């Protein structure tokens, strides 16, 4: 069934399990042609496919050329997305396929689920939960590679840097949607919290700041007291 | 002009044979319905008096045989026979004539609506769907479930209608997911009508008896199975085109016939919107469009 804030901690057992974002899959830019109607102009995409009991993402980006041609293009996004995760799930090993894949957006299950036909004991599944994966271009590196490609490319990163390495899963994928959350409600504000200090640098090989535990703790207070702003501003409350 | 005579009616039960019902009472001297039109399908049907809960009746062909009813107090309900003593049967249809203990099979000169029923209905497919086959004529009744509600339990009280599943391998070629799933002519045209029904004929003649069967015994798998086979037609973008000429015709037939207070069970909300105002057939239903507007404008 669904996941929710019940079965919050399902994420986190042992049952191997893919979180699917496709809302940054068809990016546009909307301008005006010269006789003065309007067009949209592709931008490079991808899918955000995510553990969230490891962090490892499977980043796959879509490139513009993938859309030359052809009709109906957000309806299209949808099954290029199942496309993808189904050809990902192919390429695992057997005994590293999910035995779950929540997407994100109601609308993908359909064309997931018919492109896991080939795959019945994998479980597709909605969610009632308002993650704020869209958020994921936010993040440089992320929004770098997937600018700078040429072709189709995956990419994979562990998008909680190296913080299991002191706490837990449900810990990790806390303070990555709260990071994320905050990017999405106030993008300039997360980002000067982020690097405001100089001396708190990003390894090459993460995506994140080295906080020490005491830095984490002003950063998640930071970006909790953002989203309570935004909230009063967005609401007059 | 065929016969079909009742032993007795030792039980208060409503009767119905085809579109038409007759309320009977306890020990009525009730002996049979007569000039029952031959070329077609016919299905002869009990509601009791007692138990307005299963509706059940029998699916015959009067040139496969003479076929009675006769109650079995043991089993209590009413059951049809066939009698191969061809002497012994007309003795018995001539003497309850004689006394005219028979209702008669009340048709209309002008109207076809049976016909317009049961066009494509074969005995012989029915045999097939429903699987006894010491029985030349076939049991239905308001529980009994479909092969395809028994894998999501009895096989030998089962309506093996033909499994039809828009996610399936079946459905869905590798490689053209979204093409076959957005399209579904390669299920219908391919699979469906080439490969398994052989015509469209056969098609239309178990959607057809889908519907009478949800229609006369409130099976909901039958239900199902009919308002399966118009989306997979609706839902296809090349369609033969005699195909949605006579598929307007049977639906229309079928909006027409069924009871108003009923539509609220029978007709699926979603399927009938989609397959009158969404699908690629849209605007291939005219009549069935304008039927279904006038009638149940509500449900749309």
């Amino acid at each position: 069934g669904a996941m929710n804030s019940s079965n919050y901690a399902e994420l986190f057992n042992n049952d191997i399990k893919l979180f699917v974002d496709d809302t940054n899959v068809y990016r546009v830019t909307v301008h005006k042609t010269f006789e003065g109607n309007v067009a949209t102009k592709a931008i490079n995409g991808c899918i955000f496919t995510l553990n969230p009991k490891t962090g490892h993402l499977f980043l796959k980006i879509i490139h513009t050329s993938v859309w030359a041609g052809q009709k109906r293009l957000s309806q299209l996004a949808k099954w290029k997305t199942a496309e993808e995760v189904s050809a990902l799930v192919r390429s695992l090993p057997k005994e590293e396929q999910p035995k779950q894949i929540i997407v994100t957006r109601k609308a993908m299950l359909d064309p997931l689920e018919v492109h896991m036909l080939d795959f019945p004991n994998i479980a597709i599944r909605p969610t009632e939960l308002r993650l704020p994966f869209s958020a994921a271009m936010s993040i440089d590196k992320l929004s770098d590679v997937v600018m700078k490609a040429t072709e189709p490319q995956m990419v994979l990163f562990n998008i909680y840097d190296d913080w299991l390495d002191r706490i837990s899963s449900y810990t990790a994928f806390s303070r990555l949607t709260l990071l994320l959350r905050a990017l999405k409600t106030n993008e300039e504000s997360a980002k000067m919290i982020l690097l405001s200090d100089p001396t708190i640098t990003i390894k090459s090989y993460h995506l994140w700041p080295s906080f020490t535990d005491e830095q984490w703790i002003t950063i998640e207070s930071q970006m909790r007291d953002l989203i309570l702003t935004e909230y009063g501003r967005k609401y007059n409350v | 002009m065929n016969t079909v005579p009742f032993t007795s009616a030792p039980i208060e039960v409503t009767i119905g044979i085809d579109q038409y019902s007759f309320n009977v009472k306890e020990n009525q001297p009730f002996h049979g319905i007569k000039d029952i039109p031959i070329g077609h399908v016919h299905v002869i049907h009990f509601q009791h008096a007692d138990n307005s809960s299963m509706r059940y009746g029998y699916w015959f062909d009067c040139r496969m045989g003479n076929f009675y009813i006769q109650y079995d107090p043991k089993d209590g309900l009413y059951k049809m026979m066939e009698e191969r003593d061809g002497a012994k049967f007309e003795n018995i249809v001539h003497n309850f004539k004689e006394r005219q203990m028979m209702v008669s099979y009340p048709k209309i000169d002008e109207d076809d609506t049976w016909y317009n029923l049961t066009e494509f209905v074969q005995m012989d497919k029915i045999r097939k769907i429903v699987r006894k086959d010491e029985n030349q004529f076939s049991y239905v009744d308001s529980s009994m479930t479909t092969v395809q509600e028994n894998e999501l339990s009895d096989p030998a009280h089962s309506l093996n209608y033909t499994v039809i599943n828009f996610k399936s391998r079946e459905a869905i070629r590798p490689g053209h997911e979204m093409e076959d799933f957005l399209d579904k002519s390669y299920y219908l045209n391919t699979v469906m009508l080439q490969g398994i029904f052989k015509n469209s004929s056969n098609y239309f003649g178990e959607l057809q008896f889908a519907f009478l069967n949800a229609m006369f015994f409130g099976n909901y798998g039958s239900s199902l199975q009919w308002h399966a086979m118009i989306e997979l037609i609706c839902s296809s973008a090349t369609v033969p085109k005699h195909m949605l000429d006579k598929l307007d015709e049977i639906l229309y037939y079928q909006i027409k016939t069924l009871p108003e207070q009923y539509s609220d069970i029978l007709l699926n909300e979603r399927v009938w919107n989609i397959c009158l105002y969404s699908s690629f057939q849209k605007n291939s239903l005219h009549n069935t469009e304008k039927i279904m507007e006038n009638k149940y404008p509500e449900l749309l």
